[PDB]
């Protein structure tokens, strides 16, 4: 139980979030609505500026860097990421959703395709058209892995004394050689 | 739960008259003695069954009540954990002190200045 | 895509037609190029989306991606005192698009000068990590010793 | 008046006018003897979630505001082409605004505007509590299956060259006498050449406990474990759709006339005729009836589903999660057509979302006890399954004995 | 013998008389892996400080 790692990091609440150390680097995409709203934040000013100077272009440039553990934490959207996640896999999700928001088509103000299209969508998401195709190719379609258990037995902790084995081996050899050549003397 | 046993009082002592009639084919009471103490690990020795893979097989069971006695004392390093007590009580911040049961009585002192900070609280108004 | 000019397509699980489109747009490379304004082709959760909406209202369109990759937000740029709409949500408000549909978020920033649908998929944000098994042997008889 | 959106209660047996952080809200009986009128207005006091948004969008955008409550239907339906309920009190101009808990579909927005969703939602299924089993089968898990044989066929290897060095015998001496080391148990030991053999035998056992200590402690770890499942997977189960197997799982709630209705109406005919035996009496009604036995299975607004689900004693329980939602629409502030307050309104909602404001109100109208800390006792041996195919190698074990000394009888003569 | 139980060592296992102490001390057995279990059981709970 002691050689447990630090396996604990929950949402925008936990100190190590708010007093950046050049242990941890998060980063973001930049210009992006995550920019938004930590900027607009007042006391997360600190975390804020950190964050700047490591941000990234793009999100498929920043998995892959969380991949190389130059990265070390991902702050972007949660359908992405968490599809991400759970399908390419060995990574892992972290913390509550807190910027509760959601998606949407975007429009000039004054056409009239808005008033039309916001009603397609509701009736979409009526025939249950939206859940099929999220069941199609957004989930369901992942490494679906459990959770985590302690470490077991392996090879390299079984070479420290391995070793004793054969070595306890070819020291008995060449004592009962030596100990039958003693008896042949005395 | 009397399952896990009740079994193993029959296994041993089936097993043992199995080997048994298998020596007769080509010692019988010995190999129960012998079954019930290796099971238990006794300081009581006898012999052996006589061919060599019927005693195989008393070894391979007697791996198997290896793994048994493994789980036993496994089962009772978790019965040490898993019986804690709901031994965690914050601040006000944890829900039981927001929604409360009959179970649970929090009290203080009539027009104390406790009562005054309850009350002039906006969210805490059930627990007031 | 393929030689042929589209991309050879292709069949779900269940053998289903993957519809996709020819959508133009970045030069092939965005970090080192001069330009490529080559033809892609483009299929996801949205083109799917798109294409029941636009046989439900009777469109006829064309898909291009964004110039330089970025969402959008304000910025003052240099030698100027207009502040401008960056990235795609610039290149809606400019002129240069009709509609923008991809993941775009929803907040007031945007809202002063976009209309918005109802939305379509709600979510939130969330940190991502690595996960490590690394057990802890070493000199086992030794390290109690 | 609602779930915990919208509370109402008896004004203030103290103060004449009721506690701060409450607006007051009038009630208009009508339900006296008919004999000349009587408009019932009595002065009550409402405080709730969907209250703290609307007073805090009253500062924002500077309106004024009384409030009213509504006796005429719950919520609203179309009735020979009108409208009951909130809707209808909107459509007749005595209204801007309706708050509080109301959807979203295609019907009311064809007739009222709607605000920019603050809380998402949708359709949920709550049934009766779960329960867990054992999760591990067999106690390999301690090491590789590699580990393992690899150590065997080391171990047999040194033991038989161990032997054939120290005669410079009977193979069932060595492999007993490392059966024992492995397992501490007591053998028949024979054969104690007494030379350097016995320093192999002494490292032998040095082995031994350490690999013996290694076992136990490796199980103690893998013995963390914890299990759970729940026998519906969506409104799309067999169960729903072909309700006249031999199970009954029945009585599915569904308060009448309000959306989750309509929408299980226009897409699943035959459910809602079979579901003409219900619950009728709001949600009180429907937590008993589940308790009881009168029924197994309910459905409604997700967004007051998980919170009874919270704030309960004991542990009742939905369907999955939140990753089983139908329909995900969310509540809104429906106000009259085409009205130029739509846009402030839905600016200032959005403003709020974005300084962290409903992370307070979340905080304080939104929490519940057993809605945390997953976890289980775990499971001793009461393993049935594991125990039994354990048993079943020992039985594979068996008759391999029985093959093995037939064998033996043949290669004898 | 008993402490033999107690401590699961190999001892010096002298007259081992067949009759019911054997019984007996089967019995014996089946109390000290009892007891053992839970002894390492019990140094695992107080080994937390
Ligand atoms: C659902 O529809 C029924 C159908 O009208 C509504 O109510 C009924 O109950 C009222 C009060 O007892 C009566 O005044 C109505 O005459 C009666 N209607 C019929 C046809 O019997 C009911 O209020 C609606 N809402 C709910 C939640 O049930
Ligand atoms: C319409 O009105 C008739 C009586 O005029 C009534 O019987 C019927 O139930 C009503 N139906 C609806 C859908 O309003």
């Amino acid at each position: 139980v002691l050689d447990r790692p630090e396996e604990r990091i929950t949402g925008i609440n936990d100190p190590r979030l708010r007093n950046p150390s050049d242990k941890f680097i998060y980063a973001t995409v930049k210009q992006s609505s995550v920019d938004i709203y930590f900027r607009r934040q007042v006391c997360l000013s600190t975390m804020y500026r950190h964050m700047e100077k490591h941000n990234y272009e793009s999100a498929a440039e920043a998995i892959q860097a969380v991949r190389d553990n130059k990265l070390h934490a991902f702050i972007w959207d949660s359908a992405v990421l968490e599809f991400e996640a759970s399908q390419k896999c060995d990574l892992v999700t972290t913390g509550e959703l807190f910027f509760r928001s959601g998606f949407g088509i975007g429009m000039r103000k004054d056409s009239p395709w808005k008033q039309q299209v916001s009603l397609s969508i509701l009736k979409s998401h009526e025939n249950g058209f939206m859940e099929d195709l999220d069941k199609t190719w957004v989930r369901y379609q992942e490494c679906d892995s459990r959770s985590n258990a302690p470490a077991t037995l392996t090879f390299e902790n079984m070479a420290g004394v391995f070793m004793l084995v054969a070595g306890g081996i070819v020291a008995g050899i060449f004592l009962i050689f030596i100990e039958i050549a003693y008896k042949r003397h005395k | 739960q009397s399952t896990l046993w009740l079994l193993v009082g029959l296994s041993v002592h089936v097993v043992a008259v199995m080997l048994y009639l298998l020596d007769r084919f080509s010692t019988l009471s010995s190999a129960m003695w012998f079954s019930w103490g290796v099971l238990l690990n006794s300081g009581i020795g006898e012999g052996a069954p006589r061919s060599f893979s019927a005693r195989i097989l008393g070894m391979v069971w007697a791996g198997f009540a290896m793994i048994i006695v493994a789980s036993y004392t496994a089962n009772l390093a978790a019965f040490l954990v898993l019986d804690r007590p709901e031994e965690r009580i914050t601040g006000i911040n944890d829900p039981r002190l927001r929604n409360p049961s009959d179970k649970f009585i929090y009290a203080t002192v009539k027009q104390s200045s406790v009562d005054i900070y309850f009350r002039r609280q906006v969210c805490l108004s059930t627990m007031y | 895509t393929m030689s042929d000019g589209t991309c050879k397509e292709e069949f779900t699980v269940n053998g289903d037609p993957v519809k996709k489109v020819i959508c133009t747009g970045p030069n092939d490379t965005s970090p080192g190029s001069p330009r490529h304004t080559v033809p892609q082709c483009c299929y996801g959760f949205c083109i799917d989306l798109l294409i029941k909406l636009a046989r439900t209202m009777q469109f006829t369109y064309e898909v291009h991606l964004v110039a330089d990759g970025k969402f959008g937000t304000q910025e003052r740029v240099q030698n100027s005192n207009k502040k401008e709409w960056n990235g795609m949500m610039g290149e809606l408000l400019s002129g240069q698009a009709d509609m923008i549909v991809a993941p775009l978020t929803i907040n007031n920033e945007r809202a002063q000068y976009i209309e918005f649908s109802k939305p379509f998929k709600y979510q939130g944000l969330t940190i991502l990590v690595k996960k490590e098994i690394p057990r802890s042997t070493l000199d086992s008889f030794m390290q109690p010793f | 008046e609602e779930a915990p959106f919208v509370i109402v209660e008896s004004v203030d047996p103290l103060s004449g006018t009721c506690m701060r952080n409450t607006v007051p809200c009038q009630k208009r009986i009508i339900s006296e003897n008919k004999t000349d009128e009587e408009p019932g207005y009595i002065k009550k006091c409402c405080k709730g979630f969907c209250i703290d948004i609307l007073k805090k969008i009253s500062k924002s955008v500077k309106f004024t505001y009384d409030l009213y409550l509504v006796t005429n239907g719950k919520h609203g339906k179309k009735i020979n082409g009108t409208w009951n309920g909130m809707i209808g009190e909107v459509v007749m101009k005595r209204a801007y605004m309706a708050v509080g808990s109301l959807t979203i579909n295609e019907e009311r927005s064809e007739v009222v505007d709607f605000s920019v969703p603050f809380i998402e939602t949708g359709i949920s299924v709550m049934v009766s509590r779960s329960n867990g089993t054992v999760s591990p089968s067999a106690f390999l898990e301690p090491f590789s299956a590699d580990v393992w044989v690899m150590m065997f066929v080391m171990l047999l290897i040194v033991s038989a060259v161990a032997v054939f060095v120290f005669e410079y015998f009977t193979i069932g001496k060595a492999i007993w006498l490392l059966w024992g080391l492995v397992f501490n148990n007591s053998v028949p030991v024979q054969n104690p050449k007494g030379t350097t053999s016995k320093i192999m035998v002494s490292v032998w056992a040095f082995f031994a406990v350490i690999f013996l200590a290694s076992y136990t402690a490796n199980l103690a770890a893998f013995m963390i474990q914890e299990e759970y499942v729940d026998q519906v997977s969506g409104l799309s189960d067999k169960k729903f759709q072909r309700p006249n197997d031999f199970s009954p799982p029945f009585r599915f709630g569904t308060v009448p006339n309000g959306s989750t209705e309509r929408n299980i109406r226009n897409n699943y005919a035959e459910m809602h005729a079979y579901m003409g035996k219900f619950n009728q009496r709001g949600v009180d009604d429907a937590l008993l009836s589940l308790k009881t036995g009168k029924l197994d299975a309910f459905i409604y607004d997700a967004a007051v589903l998980n919170y009874m689900a919270g704030r309960d004693e004991g542990c009742k329980l939905v369907t999955i999660g939140s990753g089983k939602v139908f329909a995900s629409t969310g509540y809104g502030i429906a106000i009259q057509k085409d009205s130029g307050w739509k846009r402030q309104v839905d600016l200032a909602i959005l403003q709020l979302f974005g300084d962290g404001e409903m992370e307070e109100l979340e905080a304080c109208w939104l929490t519940g006890i057993c809605h945390n800390e997953k976890n289980e006792v775990m499971s001793s041996q009461l393993d049935i399954d594991n125990m039994a195919g354990v048993f079943y190698m020992l039985g594979a074990a068996m008759a391999l004995s029985l093959i093995t000394f037939i064998c033996e009888h043949l290669f004898y003569w």
